[PDB]
């Protein structure tokens, strides 16, 4: 329910 | 642009095994695969920056870490016949959804009964009466061959036909391979130095002129 | 960027003598959040400051909620310090009872 | 309703690894705590109705903010070069994500923004298909999340598992995850001034509002209102006070604007 | 859970593999896999929920304009497209993190054909592409692309389960 993606800077 | 090795390990029942995998450069996440032909692609376990995130549905005898520099390696202790899988590394530059997990070349382990159950390959290239040559591998166990067909000392491809191999007894396998034209050379990559020998069919680079 | 807080403290239930209460002293409107909040009984520091969840309002200005257990009388006057890095001196806030 | 998600990742230059306090607000409630620093290194529950999920979840939510930590000690790099700020800042990674339902439980509006050391570094827009920013390494940010559609797969997580999760939490928390007392106290101040403080408490979510009304005309002048503030359990608490002459108790009166009550209450001490 | 339909799907080198991969928990990313025979599942592209289609070489991608949908369409297949094709899911919420799809083992025929059969060794070469103690081996081709030679050998006629000279 976190989220599983993870988007990197 | 994932190396990992060992790329065809044989070793037997029980032993320990570990099977080495470098990521890309910045990839931060690895992944472990098994692909069972019966069951494709299963995960074993997952590891990002040192801990196993993701764990698969794996007994506790499949093991694994990963090193500073993000390398991982795994570990498949007390093995049975039923791990004779080509075992894969998925590196994911980023753990979790959302990244391109990029694939490693595989480790091909085989779990053979007994080491002498392991022999290497009787090859013979045969004359083209037609132009097709064909380059007998026989008798070798396990299926961890790589025949290319060198003919002048490069890879052709040109014509390969190597068999997606037939087995004696249906377990010594046995493989066939054509080139056509207007010498071959089967690799198998075969025990290592660590393995003993009780009778030695070590990694031979066996080829055939014609 | 460095912003001020906006430090309040107060009580759950109107001050009241003989009955169990807690010291909230909603510490809130603070960046960077490396912050070092104390509840003070007569000018002293406690330890039973377990304090709430670290977290950001819209404008990104983070809040705290330090609470503790105590009893509310006329006696002891209850406040509450914050030491921020906008703050060059700590900020310490008399708990009301009206207020 | 509504399921927020605030991360922290203040960084410390030597004192250790970044400090991930993050957090789970679902609604005005806090359920889940993550605390870098924690002995536990685990998914503390904050909530009565979060302690019933199943040890899978637990586990999976703290494998999930460990890498989140980890993702911002990436970014806290990333920035810091973007920045060109040095390692001995203590620079801070806030981030809220987190999805919009209706009381139908139909997903919203989705959010998902980013600050850097304060300022709103990059967010989501409503359309939930491309982001904002607010500098040039927001512009960068911008670049790689658009390369890679970062939106597409954030807004999946948004309208699928976000509130997914959600509306689980709704069945979790019906008796308390779905009423200000309103005390009306009076304290002197002067022979001709005074202050009326009408004690509102107790009141979920924090969404009221007082506007301390006299039978048709509107005051801001002298009607300091302060923060929302929590009181502890979950709640929130509010309260305003007006500079008013002495003796005119019964003419001035607050109007109590909150989800919880049936009517509008007044009161006239 | 990832469904892809084709579990095995023989297809000739005219066209036509699309290999529908269906799917419930609407999948954030779908990625396709080209795992060469005998080796390693070559990354192809990662279809992020961006709907529309991706032309990647020939091959045609396609991720539904949707929840928990994808596809793939290699379009003009050809003997390189050989190979267990399989589907991925990341899908937030799961603790593996990829879901596989069974995989769909793509195999083609050449439209060349000649057939003639010839220790020593039995060549069944140049035999047309419906042609589906000794030793036979299963029919490959070369790519070079008169193809479809099959060898059989033990210690003439071979092939008793056409040129015979």
């Amino acid at each position: 329910f976190t989220s599983d993606y993870y988007q990197l800077y | 642009g994932v190396t990992q090795t060992p790329r065809y390990l044989i070793k037997t029942r029980g032993q320990q095994v570990t099977l080495s995998c470098s990521p890309i450069s910045g990839h931060r996440s690895v992944s472990w695969y098994q692909q069972t032909p019966g069951q494709g692609l299963q995960f074993l376990f997952e590891y990002f920056s040192e801990t196993q995130r993701n764990k698969g549905n794996f007994p506790g005898r499949f093991s694994g870490r990963q090193f500073s520099n993000s390398r991982s390696e795994m570990n498949v202790s007390t093995l049975e016949l039923g791990d004779s899988a080509l075992y894969l590394c998925a590196s994911s530059l980023w753990t979790g959804v959302g990244t391109e997990a990029f694939f490693g070349q595989g480790t091909r382990l085989t779990v053979v009964e007994d080491l002498k159950n392991v022999f290497p390959p009787e090859v013979a290239v045969f004359e083209p009466a037609e132009a097709t040559l064909v380059c007998l591998a026989t008798g070798f166990y396990p299926d961890h061959v790589e025949l290319s067909w060198w003919v002048n000392g490069k890879e052709v491809h040109s014509g390969v036909c190597t068999d997606p191999p037939l087995k004696e007894q249906p377990s010594r396998y046995a493989l066939s391979s054509r080139l056509r034209v207007s010498r071959c050379q089967v690799q198998f990559y075969g025990l290592s130095e660590n393995d003993e020998w009780t009778q030695k069919p070590v990694t031979q680079i066996v080829s055939a002129e014609a | 960027i460095q912003r001020t807080p906006k430090i309040q403290v107060y009580s759950r239930h109107p001050a009241e003598n003989g009955k169990s209460n807690f010291l909230n002293c909603y510490v809130s409107g603070f960046h960077p959040s490396d912050i070092e909040v104390d509840l003070l009984k007569n000018g002293e520091r406690i330890e039973k400051v377990e304090h709430s969840d670290l977290s950001f309002s819209k404008d990104w200005s983070f809040y705290l909620l330090y609470y503790t257990e105590f009893t509310p009388t006329e006696k002891d006057e209850y406040a509450c310090r914050v030491n921020h890095v906008t703050l060059s001196q700590p900020k310490i806030v008399k708990w009301d009872r009206d207020m | 309703h509504s399921m927020r998600y605030f991360f922290t990742s203040v960084s410390r230059p030597g004192r250790g690894e970044p400090r991930f306090i993050a957090v789970g607000y679902v609604d005005d409630t806090q359920f889940v705590r993550f605390d870098s620093d924690a002995a536990s290194q685990k998914m503390e529950p904050r909530a009565p109705w979060i302690e019933q999920e199943g040890p899978e979840y637990w586990d999976q939510e703290t494998r999930n903010m460990k890498a989140h930590s980890q993702t911002d000690r990436a970014n806290l790099g990333t920035l810091r070069g973007y920045y060109n700020q040095s390692e001995d800042g203590s620079h801070t990674i806030q981030i809220m994500y987190g999805c919009d339902v209706g009381p139908d439980g139909r997903f919203l509006r989705g959010y998902r923004q980013d600050a850097y050391d304060g300022k709103d570094y990059i967010a989501l827009n409503e359309d939930l298909r491309s982001w904002t920013a607010a500098d040039m390494a927001a512009q960068i940010t911008k670049r790689k999340w658009e390369a890679v559609h970062a939106a597409e797969q954030r807004r999946v997580y948004l309208e699928g598992r976000c509130v997914d999760g959600l509306r689980r939490y709704l069945e979790n928390g019906k008796e308390t995850l779905q009423p200000p007392k309103t005390h009306m106290t009076h304290h002197p101040i002067s022979d001709h001034e005074a202050t009326l403080r009408c004690w509102a408490l107790g009141f979920y979510p924090a969404e009221i509002t007082l506007t301390w009304q006299r039978d048709g005309e509107d005051q801001t002048q002298d009607t300091e209102l302060v923060e929302t503030r929590p009181a502890g359990d979950g709640t929130f608490q509010k309260w305003a006070a007006v500079v008013v002459p002495s003796g005119e108790e019964q003419r001035y009166t607050c109007h109590v604007q909150h989800e919880g009550l049936p009517k509008p209450l007044t009161l006239r001490w | 859970q990832v469904m892809q339909i084709p579990q095995y799907q023989h297809v000739q080198e005219g066209e036509d593999f699309t290999t529908y991969c269906n799917s419930s928990t609407t999948l954030s990313n779908i990625q396709w896999y080209k795992q060469r025979p005998g080796g390693h599942p070559v990354f192809l592209i990662q279809l992020v929920k961006s709907g529309e289609v991706k032309k990647q070489k020939r091959l045609t991608f396609q991720f539904g304009e949707a929840k928990k949908n994808s596809s793939l369409h290699i379009t003009a297949t050809q003997t390189t497209d050989v190979g267990t094709y399989f589907c991925a899911s990341d899908r937030e919420g799961g603790s593996e993190k990829l879901v596989f799809g069974k995989g769909t083992k793509l195999t083609v025929n050449p439209y060349i054909p000649d057939p003639a059969v010839y220790k020593s060794v039995c060549l069944f070469t140049d035999f047309d592409s419906q042609t589906n103690d000794v030793y036979i081996t299963d029919k490959c081709v070369l790519d070079m692309f008169k193809s479809n030679s099959a060898v059989a050998w033990s210690n003439a006629n071979a092939f008793n389960n056409t040129f015979f000279p």
